C-alpha cells in the first residue's frame, strides 16, 4: 500500500533518492533513503545542564 | 591593575579576554569524566579546544572507551590547577597514554562503527566497476583518478 | 582550443513565475559545469543582501508574549508572519514602515504605508486578522538591509536599545534565495562537441533579481578568489607600530560632545570650534567667554570634563595634521 | 554590510620543494569548502600541461608481451613513462626517441636532447635492462592536453598510455575552524598539493586561480 501511495505521487517506489553532497557537488552513490519523519524535542535541553 | 577591574573586564568579555583565554590554555590539560566511572578509563585527560554552543565535544574513539553513547549522556569536566597536577594529567591520564585496558592487554581504542563501515566500503571489489583493468603509477594517482 | 579556452556568458534570465527563475550560463568547457554549479549554489544560498524585518513595534502591546483585543492571532503569530514578509528597499539601507488598519477583515502586506524607495514584493501575504468592528492596529516596522542570518539574541549592542518596551525584536532571516537547483546539459555549440550549458533555477522571495543575484554571487567569488590569485607569504602583523599619540577626538569640533546649540554658539562666540585648540584653554576663559553664567556653564562643565578629558590640558603636539 | 572577509594567510610550507602545504585564514562560514572544492576540481581535471600519450617500441607492438632484455614487463615500462613529466616550449605536440644500450637502468637523461622540450627529472629511472647485448629503442609522443585522459577513453597499430596532462599529482583541501575576536567560527583552509615538479605548487594554485577568475570575468561588475 505504501508503494501504491508513492505511485500516486511522482516519487520512487524504493523510497530512495540520489542525493548530492552540498560541499562537493558530486552525488552519493547507493541512493539513500529520505522521507518525512516526525521528530520530537525533549526537555533535556542543554541550557539546563551546562 | 586591580583584581576587581579584571572581574569587571571578564564580566564584559572585552575582545582581549578571548585572546587571553586562548593563550592561557594553549597546553593546559583538562579532565573529562563520565557519570558511572566503572573502571580506570572513566576519567581521562585532554587538551581543550574552544568551541561555540554549550556541548562538550570529545573524540569518538574515547567515547567508545568511556562506554559513552550520545543519547544525552552528560559528562563532567575538571581543571587540574597546580603544576604537579597539570604535568601529571599530561603524563599519565592523557588519552594518548591509555590505549590498552588494564584488565586485558587488548587495545581499548577500537574504531566502533561508522568508520568500519566507511573503510569496509572503501575496501571491496565490484566485479565490473568503472575503471576496472587499469594500471596506476601509485596511490596518489588512484586518488586523483577517483576524485 | 588546446589551451586558453573560451569563457561562458549569461544568455537567459527566463522567469516562469514571480519567484521561480531560470538562467542558462553557456558555454562551459568541461568539468567546469559541476564546478561553477556547486560554487554558485553555495555562494547564493550562503550570502545575498536581503532586507527582511528586524525590529517591530505595536502601540498597544508591550511584549510579544501578549495579545490584543481585536486581532485574531497572537503577537507571536504576527511576528512570525512579519518575518515571512519580504520587501525590497531601493534608496536607503534601513527604513521604517508604518502599518495602520481598522475594521473587520484580513490585514495583508498591501495595507502598509508604502513609500517610493520601498516596494512590497507581494502584497497578498496575510499579516493578521482583525475580527471586530472597532478594532485597529498601528505598528512601526524597522527593515534593514543585511547579509546572511542573525538571530534576535546576539543582535543586542547596548543596554538601552531594548529599554523602549514596545521595541519587539524579530530575529532577522534575510536571504532572498530559498533553493538553488542546477544541472548541466549538452550546449548547442555551433561547431564543437560536449560543451556544457549550465541551467540554474532559483526559487527566491522574488525580492532580488535573478541575473543580478548571479552577477553579485560571481563578483563575490571573484573577490574571494583574488586572495590567492597572487598569493605569497603575507602577514598583517607589523610589530612596533609608529604613530603620534594625539587623540583624534580633538580634531573634531567641540560641539560633538552631546550638548545644546546655545553653548555651541557660546564656544562659537570665542571662535573655538576645535577641541585640539580648547585643550590649551583652562577654565580661566569661561566667565570671560561671552554669556557663560550658570546654565550654559553647567552644560560646559557636565558634558565636556566628564568624558575623561579635562577643560584645558597643556600639550605640545598639534595639529598633525589638520 | 554587503562586504565580505578576505584572508590573512599564515603559511606557505614548501617541504620537499615539490609537495607544498598552503594555509589560508580566515574565510567566511562556508567559503572554505566552496573555494577548496572549486580549486581541487579545476586543478585535477582542467589544468593544461604536457605528458606522454604514445609509446612505440620498434621491436614490440603489444601491451602484453614477452620481451627479453628487460626484467620488467612492458606494463612496467608504460607505467614509468606515464610519470615522465616533460615541460614543452611553444610546440604543441612532439615525439622523442630513446635509443639506448648498455647494462642497467635506461633512465630519462638518455633521451635525445631536443630543443623544444625539457625533462624535469633526468634522474628518473625508466626501465632496467639485461646487462649485456641489449639495445631496445622506442619513440614516445607527447601532447598538449587538458588533464587526465585515460587510455580506455582514448581507445578508438600504435600503443596508448594514460595521458596525465594535469601537472598536479595529488591535492587535498582540509577546512578547520578559526577564531575572530568575537566571531564563532570562520573557515580556515589548508590545501596540501604535490606536483610533477614541472611547476612549483604555489605556482599551480596561482594558475588555477587565474583560470577560474578569467572564467568568471563574464559576470562580475568591478
Ligand atoms: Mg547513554
Amino acid at each position: 500500500e505504501i508503494k501504491e501511495l508513492l505511485k500516486l505521487g511522482d516519487l520512487p517506489t524504493s523510497g530512495q533518492i540520489r542525493l548530492y553532497d552540498g560541499r562537493t557537488g558530486e552525488q552519493f552513490e547507493r541512493p539513500v533513503t529520505v522521507g518525512y519523519m516526525y521528530m520530537l524535542k525533549l526537555n533535556h535541553l542543554v541550557d539546563d545542564k551546562m | 591593575t586591580t583584581i576587581k577591574a579584571a572581574k569587571k573586564m571578564v564580566e564584559r568579555e572585552e575582545a582581549v579576554v578571548w585572546d587571553i583565554l586562548d593563550e592561557v590554555i594553549r597546553e593546559h590539560p583538562v579532565l573529562l569524566n563520565r557519570a558511572p566511572t566503572l573502571h580506570r578509563l572513566g576519567i581521562q585527560a585532554f587538551e581543550p579546544v574552544l568551541i561555540e554552543g554549550k556541548a562538550i565535544q570529545l573524540h569518538p574513539l574515547v567515547c567508545a572507551a568511556y562506554n559513552a553513547d550520545f543519547d544525552g549522556d552528560q559528562m563532567a569536566v575538571h581543571v587540574p590547577l597546580t603544576l604537579e597536577a597539570q604535568l601529571e594529567a599530561r603524563a599519565l591520564m592523557m588519552s594518548t597514554n591509555n590505549i590498552l585496558s588494564p584488565a586485558n592487554g587488548e587495545p581499548i581504542i577500537v574504531p566502533s562503527q561508522d568508520v568500519v563501515l566507511g573503510l569496509y566500503y572503501m575496501t571491496r571489489d565490484c566485479v565490473n566497476a568503472k575503471g576496472e583493468g587499469m594500471v596506476l603509477t601509485g596511490p596518489k594517482e588512484a586518488e586523483r583518478l577517483y576524485r | 582550443s588546446v589551451t586558453e579556452f573560451l569563457k561562458p556568458r549569461l544568455v537567459d534570465i527566463e522567469q516562469v513565475s514571480s519567484t521561480h527563475a531560470k538562467v542558462t550560463l553557456e558555454p562551459l568547457e568541461r568539468g567546469f559545469g559541476h564546478t561553477l554549479g556547486n560554487a554558485l549554489r553555495r555562494i547564493l544560498l550562503s550570502s545575498m543582501p536581503g532586507c527582511a524585518v528586524t525590529e517591530v513595534e505595536i502601540d498597544g502591546v508591550l511584549h510579544e508574549y501578549s495579545t490584543k483585543e481585536g486581532v485574531q492571532e497572537d503577537i507571536l503569530e504576527i511576528l512570525l508572519n512579519l518575518k515571512g514578509l519580504a520587501v525590497r528597499v531601493q534608496g536607503k539601507d534601513e527604513v521604517i514602515l508604518t502599518l495602520n488598519k481598522s475594521g473587520i477583515g484580513p490585514v495583508t502586506a498591501a495595507d502598509i504605508t508604502h513609500d517610493g524607495d520601498v516596494e512590497i514584493v507581494k502584497p497578498q501575504h496575510v499579516i493578521c486578522h482583525l475580527t471586530d468592528e472597532n478594532a485597529s492596529i498601528s505598528m512601526r516596522i524597522k527593515v534593514q538591509r543585511g547579509r546572511g542570518y542573525v538571530p534576535a539574541s546576539t543582535r543586542i549592542h547596548s543596554e538601552e536599545d531594548e529599554r523602549p518596551i514596545g521595541r519587539l525584536l524579530v530575529d532577522a532571516c534575510y536571504s532572498p534565495v530559498e533553493r538553488i537547483a542546477y544541472n548541466v546539459e549538452a550546449a548547442r555549440v555551433e561547431q564543437r562537441t560536449d560543451l556544457d550549458k549550465l541551467v540554474i533555477e532559483m526559487e527566491t522571495n522574488g525580492t532580488i533579481d535573478p541575473e543580478e543575484a548571479i552577477r553579485r554571487a560571481a563578483t563575490i567569488l571573484a573577490e574571494q578568489l583574488e586572495a590567492f590569485v597572487d598569493l605569497r607569504d603575507v602577514r598583517q602583523p607589523e610589530v612596533k607600530e609608529e604613530k603620534p599619540e594625539f587623540d583624534p577626538i580633538l580634531l573634531r569640533p567641540v560641539d560633538d560632545l552631546e550638548l545644546t546649540v546655545r553653548s555651541a554658539n557660546c564656544l562659537k562666540a570665542e571662535a573655538i570650534h576645535y577641541i585640539g585648540d580648547l585643550v590649551q584653554r583652562t577654565e580661566v576663559e569661561l566667565l570671560k567667554t561671552p554669556n557663560l553664567g550658570k546654565k550654559s556653564l553647567t552644560e560646559i562643565k557636565d558634558v565636556l570634563a566628564s568624558r575623561g578629558l579635562s577643560l584645558g590640558m597643556r600639550l605640545e603636539n598639534w595639529p598633525p595634521a589638520s
